[PDB]
């Protein structure tokens, strides 16, 4: 999600989390569509082949 | 022969560890992009041992 509101498409996969736990890019911090919020009770993160986080 | 517990160590886990700002001497501090410091015990919930 771009700051203006439009959706940008990327091939880079270096993602991270912000202070709220939403999955964002490791660069400018654009949130990934759809929003993936990692709860604070998680001990590990696994992403399936079909994209099921 | 007095075995008394003097406390327990505090463990801090931030939602986005990549966003921690680097101080000197292998030390980090909480920032806007790192989330708020979550104070918890060890071996409880998502914390380690």
């Amino acid at each position: 999600t771009l700051p203006d509101g439009n959706i940008g498409y990327t091939r880079n996969g270096q993602f991270t989390l912000n202070g709220e736990g939403t999955l964002v890019t490791s660069g400018s911090g654009y949130p990934v569509e759809p929003e993936i919020v990692i709860p604070e009770d998680a001990i590990s993160i696994t992403v399936g082949t079909d994209g099921e986080v | 022969g007095e075995n008394v517990t003097l406390g327990r160590v505090a463990l801090v886990r931030v939602p986005n560890e990549q966003g921690l700002d680097k101080k000197g001497g292998t030390q980090w501090d909480s920032t806007q992009f790192s989330g708020d410091k979550i104070w918890g015990e060890s071996n409880k919930g998502s914390f380690g041992t």
